[PDB]
């Protein structure tokens, strides 16, 4: 059993801003870390995975980094596409969510 | 292209007999593993259990080994998912994923269904 | 009688690649031809005797030694190849008669979450002379600062544990190995053919 933090829950900036999103393990976890994009009653798409690997058809603005315990999603630019919420998922022993972080227009 | 497919949502009387089906089309259906998960309303993702077609070969969580069924069709290439009788706590939107497998891994979640609301009430 | 393949291959437990079990098969008939034609086996290669030519030559005595290894790592268990598992856990000498089946264990010794029962030596200061196992888990001195047997800086643990998952890599899924080993001595040939 592994559980994920994620900070912040919520967050909010303009277009064009900078986000950064950690992801935190209970346990040591190397790279096995994939991040989703989920829009409100959809299905979550994949964004990173190998917390480092881009998906075939994402812009290059997502960007993931870390390993270990410590991981971050950073977002370089802000676009309108890009508000939805994200999880950070493990696969290292069995898949395991995290809580989610929300952001929006301000 | 992946596509997966489900049914629409259905609201059941508790202690009735349902089943949910996922068509999955656009690659091989007897060489992926595909996994459903479970999303309780205030709680987080969480999977239930996995179904590889060819080997026929079915894995449930713990807890939940003896509450839910997993099924195969190959001919219409269709999982499904039956419960011999549900309960007040079985009200979830449920996904089917086809899991992308990256070794030393398990597994990832790469194509996900629409999904499809099940509701438990009297 | 009949020779007892049933209890090494249908058993319920097979031992890790540090600890391989070893079983003296001898005074019976054998029966290889189930083996060749069961065609549920992923990996059957054989080497100095033809599979086709082995059912009625026969020896003294046979060694089924079986384990658990990778599914990438059936290439090295076979002699002169290198490797984690062919130096440290499982060396095969460059003479050799017996033969190696591998057959996958993805429903039985994987399970979810990880079944981190197996295991397998990843460190230790000497290579491994053919046909031998060490148990010994002595912390080993990676540098020249003794740790006094306590586990440390430059001392680390020579076991690793496999973590084995239903849904991991077709090369990662556990393989369970047997391998059978023949010997000529001047004792009279026990176990033969039909
Ligand atoms: C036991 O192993 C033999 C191979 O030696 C195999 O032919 C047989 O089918 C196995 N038993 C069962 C019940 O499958």
């Amino acid at each position: 059993e592994i559980v994920l933090t994620q900070s912040p829950s919520t967050l909010s900036a303009s277009v064009g801003d900078r986000v950064t999103i950690t992801c935190r393990a209970s346990q040591n976890i190397y790279t096995w870390l994939a991040w989703y994009q989920r829009k409100p009653g959809k299905a979550p798409k994949v964004l990173i995975y190998k917390a480092s690997s881009l998906e075939s058809g994402v812009p290059s603005r997502f960007s993931g980094s870390g390993s270990g315990t410590e991981f971050t999603l950073t977002i370089s630019s802000l676009q309108p596409d890009d508000f939805a919420t994200y999880y950070c998922q493990q696969y290292k022993s069995a898949w395991s969510f995290g809580q989610g972080t929300k952001v929006e227009i301000k | 292209q992946v596509q997966l497919v489900q049914s629409g949502a259905e609201v059941k009387k508790p202690g009735e007999s349902l089943m949910i089906s996922c068509k999955a089309s656009g690659y091989n259906f007897r060489n992926y593993w595909i996994a459903w998960v479970r999303q309780m309303p205030g709680k987080g993702l969480e999977w239930m259990g996995i179904i590889h077609p060819g080997d026929s070969d079915i894995r449930y969580r713990p807890s939940l080994q003896g509450h839910v069924t997993i099924s195969a069709d190959k001919s219409i290439t269709t999982a499904y998912l039956q419960w011999g009788s549900l309960k007040a706590s079985d009200t979830a939107m449920y996904y089917c994923t086809r899991i992308t497998t990256d070794a030393d891994s398990s597994g990832l979640f790469h194509y996900w269904g629409q999904g499809t609301l099940v509701t438990v009430s009297s | 009688n009949l020779c007892p393949f049933g209890e090494v291959f249908n058993a319920t437990r097979f031992a890790s690649v540090y600890a391989w079990n070893r079983k003296r098969i001898s005074n019976c008939v054998a029966d290889y031809s189930v083996l060749y034609n069961s065609a549920s086996f992923s990996t059957f290669k054989c080497y100095g005797v033809s599979p086709t030519k082995l059912n009625d030559l026969c020896f003294t005595n046979v060694y089924a030694d079986s384990f658990v290894i990778r599914g990438d790592e059936v290439r090295q268990i076979a002699p002169g190849q290198t490797g984690k598992i062919a130096d440290y856990n499982y060396k095969l000498p460059d003479d050799f008669t017996g033969c190696v089946i591998a057959w996958n264990s993805n429903n039985l010794d994987s399970k979810v979450g990880g079944n981190y029962n197996y295991l397998y030596r990843l460190f230790r200061k000497s290579n491994l002379k053919p046909f031998e196992r060490d148990i010994s888990t002595e912390i080993y001195q990676a540098g020249s600062t003794p740790c006094n047997g306590v586990e440390g800086f430059n001392c680390y643990f020579p076991l690793q544990s496999y973590g084995f998952q239903p849904t991991n890599g077709v090369g990662y899924q556990p393989y369970r190995v047997v391998v059978l080993s023949f010997e000529l001595l001047h004792a009279p040939a026990t176990v033969c053919g039909p």
